[PDB]
């Protein structure tokens, strides 16, 4: 438990999309919907 | 600089429920304790202004509001001496609240929105209190009564808890529907929706009884009380908040603000409501339950005292206030309580190693609670009870109310502390952070600091009675303690069940209320327009 | 209430204004109540301390205003032949 | 008595009236202390009774601990917070899995979403 | 003005020559179009012109039309809500249907002319008996409902209309005439007391929202009922006010009673757009009752009413809509969870619930505290009975929130990128108005 | 069952999130996920705090231009210090400042 | 033995009777009380001499 | 642990439903409810409405007694040993406005039977 | 947490013991209540032990087919919630 790196001031442990906004996939490439 | 605090706990609210995305729970930790300090130190600064320095200010934030032929309102903030008081009290609670439910709501999967809600539940007690006209306080009142309906109902999995949460916003609505008509009595015969020229030397009774029947359902007084126990289905910081300031001290601060009320009225239906509340949490098993019936004799001795004297308002808001402080770290430490033991019932918790701080903070305001003396409680109930004597029969009531109050207060800190452990032996544990240490240390600070400041002008001003009389008070609480340590039974099983149920107020509602509403609409629907109305 | 006449006000309309005084707090006792709240907004948290000759002395005068009241009641029972 | 506890064979239904009958001690009392003592005193209570063979005698001791274990039943059981009547029961339930979402929806046939009028 | 009409004359000419490919990006421009038209005429509207902001007449009493203050909010209200109606539908029948009803009920409005607005408002009849009648997923009971209820209350009005064409020699509202005939009067009302749905006349606006599509259930609860209030401004109020005043009691009964039962029938509820459809009755009473006072109060008070109605039920029935497509159900028993599975859909279902029940921060609670003001003005007990009754409506709203918040679902149903860019609109009208810009 | 391909644009669990825990991780909800700390939090936090200081300054603003005190206070106020339009104090007896 | 480990006064029989006579005394006193406060109230001028000389020998 | 605790589902339907099954609030979740507790099914406590009834029977007495003396019983020359306060006369007259006031009750007043006529005021509004 | 066997039959043999008629070395794993000596009334307060040991509330139709050492056993080590 506790905070992650046992500092509060520590980077997130989570990336990418915490969910998908409208329910839209990200495109591969970056290319815009 | 008025406004900055609403600002502070608004942005908070929008902050954490919009973006908390992007802020995360981290986020949130850090947003929300930090505005709520910066209002903090802008409500001290109001409270100096204000009530030492008596200098009201008038913030007008724009006009017509609602401008339709002669009916006209604005949006106006007047910061006087009441006004203020209650804000310091009700952003101090908050900020300990906030900082309380950093460590307490992390194992919550929405502690962003949590954080959201308990701002801007702090924002709209904020609207309600510094409103100039009778509008912006409909708008706070209505603020808060959604806000505890969106708290109160945060486990929506739990049919209780919902059901709880409807059962406070229809409560809440029959309230409001009754001040709704008053507001437009006074609009109608006084020319306007603000306080200075709202003032009446009299007044109809309609009115009166439609501001009594309005402001009984926030602050829980008889039969508009069943929403208070139940609403122990949400998490403890909002249990704390309700109870302590936002919801139940809103009727009275209406009282207070205007004084309309009639004295017969007030006495008796306060005197009524302290002595069912003191019964009622004699027979509750929660350590949750007890503590909200507690606050309703607390509301009761309140309302009681507004028909004592001319000082009964100050008095009723002195109690309020010095109230807030300790009922709010009761539920604080209840809360830890049920987390380090994962129990809500007193039979099982036990004599456990824990932190100095918290057990302290129990005792001081449990203390505080029954009547100790030279205390912050102390005085706001003996400026009550002394008072009270001319009122023969409000003050008898009111002293078996401080026997029952006694009883139960020493009962529960018996079965916490001194009794023997009563759990399992399995592996539970909460560790507090210096959050909550601080969260302690603030309401502690505030417990002090009532002390030596006081809460009314006229609490140490002399009530010319013979001594037995005046410290009279002093050795009821102390035999109902006594009784409390030795876990006497006070009633037979037939009157110890009869306020287990706290009276059969709800079953008579269901077997009765329910079910003509429901054959109402039976009646209605199937039997004319789905019936008589409709065709093969 | 005539045997035991109302005492003099040294309190004035002006200074009862300036002090911001209620108009309950205005009962022959009022001078005193501008020195205890004085007193007691000067010293916003060692009042209970400092501020007790001044509160002391609302206390006595109102002590005597309250043995008024009941001679005054003791008065009008014993007219009525109550006692 | 409910219906099922009175479809119950005799030796099941004295073992409920004794389950009952301590779980009620539980409820009633203000700690773990007050339990062993009654605890003891109901043991002794059903003990007393046990030797009877008089079948009439031992249908009116079963129908008036019944009546008495109903009209005891406390207003507030004591239940484990993770079972059923208790607190945490449902806070945050587990999700299972297979869930059924639809992605990118609004780009499935984006031109022709809505409503037809369908006619003869 | 001009360009307003023509603009209205301009959707349904469109169709005609449009690809049919082409038609629903044309229906969309010709309504965003008329909407700025209608910003237009609002512009043109001066109001130091206080008794008409403008007339026109394009050769006889019966092209007379003219915006007053009802007018203007109840047009500004519909050319802001169609376009949402245009995108929800698909099809080249089902756009000429809803083009040919939006043309027909905004020139309504307009009308100074009874036997005109008589006209144009029920050349919309074989419309909705088509619509709601549709093959799959229409019912033609309702749609006999609508229609026969309809086609009895205009045809009274249409009888009041010629008598007073007979002895006044005009039907023109700009030419004051008096009457104190009750037949002629009850001829005027019954239309009000149908097409407002007033109990026991209220059957046939259930049936007709269950079973039409969103777009038409969107326009039905939007405006058409509001056609009601700008009848009883423009036609019935001024010539007919010594009747109402006459049958005030009898009005206050037939009223509070449609509130009452409405609120009583809601109860009983298992249908999400039936819930919906019945709170727009109970709603429709007070505003009723509010122009029948024949104040100041109540004119403005239930004009804003309807303004707030009509933007508060088209997005309750726009989200119902959604989530049928979700879930291809309108149950509430089986809608569950949706709190967790459809966060941002139960937002704004939550928000727009908070503004059916009238709660400070949305214009429905301006608007009921004016209406309630001038039936304080009329009598105390008028508005207390008002007052206190609103509780039921607290009471089916909360137990269709707290079925619908929790529970154990295992369908992901929330709102795609379209249907936010759908109620984005009604969310910021209801904001801005609820700050008092109404 | 073999998770689907957008998984990989999904996030992970996070430190605070509960092992035992399971969401539905597609879902979205403006307020945040079920446990959230997204990485990048702290530049977020800063500019939020930014954004709360520059909405204070036009509010305080605001709220000294429409703060009016039409009576004296009896003694010195803090708002003397920010804002001009405090009158001169005068105490209990009555004498000015 | 209600708590043996920690308070065991209060099992005591001397702690339950002095605990059950405050408790009788206090709650019977507070209905008594209206009677006798109120005469010692009326007896405090009655009998001051300067404020009524009659009663007063 | 507060998150991802076990649960019980509650059984799908398999018998035809009752016309009030609205009456019954089931979320998925095994332990259904009653919209309002109470109303139908087991009673807390196995009480029911007539014992709640006695027991009030019984307590309102003993409650009303305090207060049935001051109110009726006591008058106000005897409600208290004193007379209300004493005010000077211009702050008596204007506290004397008051209904909601305390020093109606002043019998030593030459003005006692119009303060209080004035305590006992109109019912509702006569305009 | 799925509690493991091995943990489980230590705790309910620990629990066993504690009735005096039953003599220590008779309780095995796989040992019925009869055989250990305790009678219908004493597997009432044996099931109860278990309740407080494993920190569960046992249905009491469960509570019924609980008869043996062996059973309980397999009823602690289903239940997920044992502790
Ligand atoms: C309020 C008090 C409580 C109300 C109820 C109290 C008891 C009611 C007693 C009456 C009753 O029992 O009704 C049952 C009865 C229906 O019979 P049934 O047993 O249900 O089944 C037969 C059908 O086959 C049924 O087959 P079906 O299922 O196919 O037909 C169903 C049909 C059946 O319905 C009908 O047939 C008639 C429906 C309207 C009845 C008119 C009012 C009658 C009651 C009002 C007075 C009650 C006081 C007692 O319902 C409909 O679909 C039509 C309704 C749609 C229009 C809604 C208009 C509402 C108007 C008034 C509503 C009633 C008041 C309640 C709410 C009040 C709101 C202000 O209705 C009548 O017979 C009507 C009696 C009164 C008619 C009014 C007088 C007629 C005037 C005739 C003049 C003669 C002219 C001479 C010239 C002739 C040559 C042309
Ligand atoms: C007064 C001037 C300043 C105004 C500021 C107001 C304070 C914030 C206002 C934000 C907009 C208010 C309406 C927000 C949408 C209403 C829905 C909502 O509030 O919550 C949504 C979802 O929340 C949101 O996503 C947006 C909320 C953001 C901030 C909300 C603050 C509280 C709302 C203020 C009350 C409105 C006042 C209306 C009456 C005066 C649903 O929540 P639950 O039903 O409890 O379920 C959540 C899941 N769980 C079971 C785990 C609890
Ligand atoms: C006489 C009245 C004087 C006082 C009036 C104030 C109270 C009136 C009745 C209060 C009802 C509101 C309570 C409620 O919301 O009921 C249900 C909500 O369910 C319902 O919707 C039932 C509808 C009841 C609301 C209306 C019935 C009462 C109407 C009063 C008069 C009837 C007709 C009067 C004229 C219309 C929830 O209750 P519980 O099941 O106990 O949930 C509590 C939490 N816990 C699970 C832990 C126990
Ligand atoms: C998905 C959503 C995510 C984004 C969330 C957005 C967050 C919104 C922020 C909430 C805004 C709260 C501001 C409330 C004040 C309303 C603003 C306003 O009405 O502007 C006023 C100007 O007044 C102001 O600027 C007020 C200053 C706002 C800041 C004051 C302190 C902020 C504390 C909030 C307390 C507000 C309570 C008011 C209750 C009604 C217009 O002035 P006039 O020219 O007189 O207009 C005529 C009046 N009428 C509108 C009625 C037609
Ligand atoms: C001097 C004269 C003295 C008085 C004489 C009176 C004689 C009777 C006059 C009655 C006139 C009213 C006409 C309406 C008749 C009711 C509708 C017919 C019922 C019906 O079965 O229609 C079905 C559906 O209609 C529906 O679904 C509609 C439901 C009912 C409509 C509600 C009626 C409108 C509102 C009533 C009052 C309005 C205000 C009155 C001032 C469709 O039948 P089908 O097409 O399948 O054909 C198959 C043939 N079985
Ligand atoms: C029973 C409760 C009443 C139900 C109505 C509820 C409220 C509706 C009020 C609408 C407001 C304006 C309508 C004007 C009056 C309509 C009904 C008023 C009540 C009424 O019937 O009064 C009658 C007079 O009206 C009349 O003589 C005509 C009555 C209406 C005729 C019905 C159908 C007319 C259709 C005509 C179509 C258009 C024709 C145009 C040429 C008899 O009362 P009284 O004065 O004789 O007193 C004798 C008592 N002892
Ligand atoms: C301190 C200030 C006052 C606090 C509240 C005090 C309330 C006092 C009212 C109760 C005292 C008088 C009761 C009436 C006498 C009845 C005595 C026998 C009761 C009885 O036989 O029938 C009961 C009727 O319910 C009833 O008796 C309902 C009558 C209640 C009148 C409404 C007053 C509000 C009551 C709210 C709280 C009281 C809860 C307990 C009543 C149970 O009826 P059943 O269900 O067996 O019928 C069968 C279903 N076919
Ligand atoms: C909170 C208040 C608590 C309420 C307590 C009230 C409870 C009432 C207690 C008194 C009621 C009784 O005695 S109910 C006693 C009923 N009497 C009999 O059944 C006689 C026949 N006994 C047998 O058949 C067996 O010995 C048997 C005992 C079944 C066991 O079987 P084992 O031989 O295999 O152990």
């Amino acid at each position: 438990s506790g905070h992650p790196n046992g500092s509060f001031w520590s980077e997130g442990t989570q990336v990418g999309l915490n969910g998908f906004k409208y329910g839209e996939i990200p495109l591969p490439n970056g290319q815009p919907r | 600089m008025f406004l900055l605090a609403v600002y502070f706990l608004f942005f908070s609210a929008i902050a954490n429920g919009f973006f908390g995305r992007y802020l995360g729970v981290r986020g949130s930790q850090l947003l929300g304790p930090s505005a709520l300090f910066l209002a903090l130190l802008c409500s001290g600064t109001i409270f100096y202004e204000v009530c030492i320095q008596g200098c009201s200010t008038n913030i007008k934030l724009f006009e017509n509001f609602v401008y339709s032929n002669e009916l006209n309102v604005s949006a106006s903030f007047l910061y006087d001496p009441l006004a203020a008081t209650m804000t310091l009290t009700v952003v101090w609670i908050s900020c300990a609240v906030h900082a309380y439910q950093n460590l307490y709501m992390r194992g919550d999967g929405s502690q962003t929105l949590f954080t959201s809600y308990l701002s801007a539940f702090t924002g709209f007690m904020l609207i309600l209190v510094a409103g100039q006209n009778l509008v912006m306080l409909f708008i706070g009142w209505e603020g808060i009564g959604v806000c505890s309906y969106l708290l109160i109902g945060y486990y929506g999995s739990r049919v209780s808890a919902v059901k709880s949460a409807n059962k406070s916003l229809i409560v809440n609505k029959i309230s409001d529907g009754f001040l709704l008509g008053s507001m437009l009595y006074l609009w109608f015969y006084t020319g306007s929706f603000s306080y200075c020229s709202l003032a009446t030397f009299q007044i109809p009774d309609v009115v009166s009884i439609l501001v009594l029947l309005g402001a009984i359902g926030k602050s829980s007084q008889l039969f508009f009380h069943v929403w208070l126990a139940d609403a122990m289905e949400g998490p403890t910081p909002v249990s704390a908040l309700i109870h302590a300031a936002t919801l139940v001290t809103a009727g009275i601060y209406v009282l207070c603000k205007l004084n309309l009320h009639s004295q017969s009225a007030v006495g008796i239906l306060g005197a009524a409501t302290a002595l069912m509340g003191g019964l009622f949490g004699l027979a509750a098993n929660d350590l949750k339950r007890v503590i909200a019936f507690s606050t309703c004799s607390q509301l009761g001795y309140m309302m009681a005292v507004l028909s004592t004297c001319d000082d009964g308002a100050d008095f009723a808001m002195g109690h309020l206030v010095s109230h807030a402080g300790f009922k709010a770290t009761l539920f604080l430490s209840a809360g830890l309580s049920i987390a380090k033991e994962n129990n809500n019932f007193l039979n099982r918790y036990g004599s456990r190693q824990g932190s100095p701080t918290l057990s302290f903070a129990t005792t001081i305001a449990s203390l505080n609670l029954l009547g100790f003396p030279e205390l912050g409680g102390f005085y706001s109930k003996e400026s009550i009870l002394n008072n009270a004597y001319i009122n023969q029969g409000v003050s008898i009531i009111l002293t078996l109310a401080t026997f029952l109050t006694a009883f139960y207060t020493s009962k529960v800190l018996a079965q916490l502390y001194l009794f023997p452990y009563g759990n399992g032996r399995q592996q539970k544990s909460f560790d507090i952070d210096a959050t909550t240490l601080i969260c302690f240390g603030l309401l502690l600070s505030e417990m002090l600091l009532r002390i030596f400041t006081g809460s009314s002008l006229s609490q140490n001003m002399t009530t010319n009675l013979p001594a037995h009389i005046k410290n009279l008070p002093f050795w009821v609480a102390l035999s109902g303690a006594l009784s409390g340590l030795a876990t006497t039974n006070l009633f037979s099983s037939n009157f110890m069940r009869f306020f287990g149920n706290r009276g059969g107020f709800d079953v008579f509602y269901a077997r009765k209320c329910s079910n003509v509403f429901y054959h109402n609409a039976y009646v209605s629907y199937t039997l004319l327009d789905r019936g008589f109305l409709k065709l093969y | 209430a005539d045997r035991f006449p109302p005492p003099k006000m040294v309190a004035t309309q002006e200074e009862m204004d300036n002090a911001d005084i209620p108009y309950k707090y205005r009962d022959y006792c009022a001078h005193l109540i501008i020195d205890f709240k004085e007193c007691r907004y000067g010293h916003p948290l060692t009042w209970r301390i400092n501020c007790a000759h001044e509160l002391h002395h609302y206390n006595k005068c109102s002590y005597i205003e309250f043995k008024r009241r009941v001679a005054i009641a003791i008065e009008e029972k014993k007219r009525r032949g109550l006692m | 008595a409910s219906e099922a506890v009175l479809r119950l064979p005799h030796k099941l239904r004295v073992m409920r009236m004794y389950r009952t009958g301590l779980k009620e001690i539980v409820n009633w009392s203000y700690g773990r202390h007050e339990f062993y003592p009654r605890a003891n005193a109901l043991r002794m209570e059903f003990e007393a009774n046990k030797e009877l063979s008089d079948r009439e005698q031992i249908r009116k001791l079963v129908l008036h601990g019944e009546d008495l274990l109903a009209r005891f039943r406390h207003w507030e059981p004591t239940i484990r917070s993770e079972f059923v009547g208790g607190t945490v029961y449902g806070v945050w339930p587990q999700h299972c899995k297979d869930v059924k979402f639809v992605p990118n929806p609004a780009y499935i046939d984006e031109f022709k979403q809505g409503d037809t009028v369908l006619l003869y | 003005m001009s360009l307003y009409l023509f603009m209205l004359f301009l959707q349904p000419l469109s169709l005609s020559f449009v690809s049919r490919s082409f038609s629903k990006i044309s229906s969309l421009m010709m309504s965003f179009a008329t909407l700025w038209s209608a910003v237009y005429m609002w512009f043109t509207s001066n109001g130091a012109n206080q008794t008409f902001y403008q007339v026109v007449s394009w050769g006889s009493d019966w092209s007379t039309f003219g915006v007053c203050y009802t007018s203007l909010y109840i047009s500004l209200l519909c050319a802001f809500i169609f376009p949402i109606c245009v995108i929800l539908v698909q099809g080249y029948r089902a756009l000429s249907i809803l083009i040919c009803i939006q043309t027909a009920v905004s020139l309504s409005i307009v009308s100074l002319h009874m036997l005109a607005f008589y006209a144009l408002f029920e050349s919309s009849l074989l419309l909705f008996f088509i619509l709601i009648g549709r093959r799959k997923y229409g019912s033609l009971s309702a749609a006999y409902n609508i229609s026969i209820y309809t086609f009895i209350s205009a045809l009274g009005f249409l009888i009041s209309a010629f008598w007073l064409n007979w002895s006044f020699g005009s039907v023109c509202a700009l030419l004051p005439n008096e009457e104190a005939n009750s037949f002629v009067a009850f001829g005027i009302f019954i239309l009000l007391w149908v097409k407002a749905p007033l109990v026991p006349f209220h059957l046939w606006l259930p049936e007709a929202h269950v079973y039409a599509p969103t777009a038409g259930s969107v326009l039905l609860a939007g405006v058409l009922l509001k056609i009601s209030i700008v009848g009883l401004h423009v036609f019935f109020l001024p010539i007919c006010a010594s009747s109402i005043v006459k049958a005030f009691p009898l009005i206050l009964s037939i009223c509070l009673g449609s509130f009452i039962f409405s609120s009583f029938s809601t109860l009983k509820q298992i249908d999400l757009k039936k819930i919906v459809a019945y709170s727009s009755i109970s709603h429709m009473a007070i505003v009723f009752l509010s122009s029948a006072t024949n104040s100041g109060l109540g004119i403005q008070g239930a004009v804003l009413y309807c303004i707030a109605h009509g933007l508060i039920s088209p997005g309750l029935f726009l989200l119902v809509g959604i989530l049928y497509k979700n879930t291809n159900t309108k149950l509430v028993f089986y809608l569950r969870g949706l709190s967790q599975q459809a966060p941002v859909w139960w937002s704004v279902w939550v928000f727009f619930m908070l503004g059916n029940l009238a709660f400070p921060l949305f214009p429905n609670f301006i608007a009921e505290v004016v209406c309630l003001s001038a039936l304080f003005k009329n009598h105390e007990l008028y508005a207390y009975a008002f007052i206190f009754f609103s509780f039921v409506g607290t009471v089916y709203s909360s137990t269709v929130l707290g079925r619908l918040k929790g529970g154990v679902s295992s369908q992901c149903v929330d709102a795609s990128r379209l249907d936010v860019i759908s109620w984005n609109p009604l969310v910021l009208a209801t904001v801005v108005t609820g700050i008092g810009y109404m | 069952v073999p998770e689907p391909p957008y998984a990989k644009y999904l996030a992970n669990k996070s430190h605070y999130c509960p092992p035992d825990f399971h969401y539905s991780r597609e879902i979205y909800a403006p307020y945040g996920g079920y446990f959230n700390d997204p990485k990048g939090w702290r530049t977020n936090t800063a500019i939020a705090t930014l954004v709360m200081l520059a909405g204070a300054y036009a509010v305080f603003c605001f709220g000294n231009a429409r703060e009016e005190r039409l009576r004296a206070p009896k003694g010195w106020i803090p708002s003397q210090l920010w804002n001009d339009n405090v009158p001169t104090p005068v105490d209990y007896r009555g004498k000015v400042l | 033995t209600v708590m043996a480990t920690s308070l065991p006064i209060v099992n005591h029989p001397a702690f339950l009777f002095v605990a059950g006579a405050l408790t009788g005394f206090s709650l019977t006193y507070a209905i008594t009380s209206h009677y006798v406060g109120r005469k010692e109230i009326e007896n405090l001028v009655k009998f001051d001499p300067r404020y009524f000389p009659e009663y007063t020998k | 642990a507060g998150a991802g605790g076990p649960v019980k589902l509650s059984p799908p339907v398999d018998k035809p439903l009752p016309y009030n099954y609205d009456f019954w609030m089931d979320n998925g979740i095994y332990p259904g409810q009653p919209i309002y507790d109470g109303m139908f099914g087991s009673m807390v406590g196995n009480m029911s409405l007539e014992y709640m009834a006695k027991g009030w029977l019984v307590l309102l007495p003993i409650l009303s007694a305090p207060f049935v003396y001051e109110h009726c019983i006591a008058d106000d020359v005897t409600r208290n040993p004193f007379v209300p306060r004493q005010y000077p006369s211009e702050v008596r007259e204007f506290l004397a406005l008051f209904k909601n006031g305390f020093v109606l009750n002043d019998y030593s007043q030459p003005d006692y039977e119009e303060m209080k006529r004035r305590q006992s005021g109109l019912l509702t509004p006569i305009y | 947490h799925g509690l493991d066997r091995d943990t489980v039959t230590e705790r309910v043999i620990h629990v066993a013991k504690h009735f005096e008629k039953v003599d220590p070395n008779k309780i095995t794993p796989t040992a019925t209540f009869e055989e250990l000596g305790l009678d219908s009334l004493d597997t009432v307060e044996l099931v109860m032990a278990l309740e407080e040991e494993f920190g569960l509330e046992i249905p009491d139709n469960e509570a019924d087919k609980i008869t043996t050492m062996a059973d309980a056993i397999s009823y602690v080590v289903s239940n997920p919630l044992a502790k």
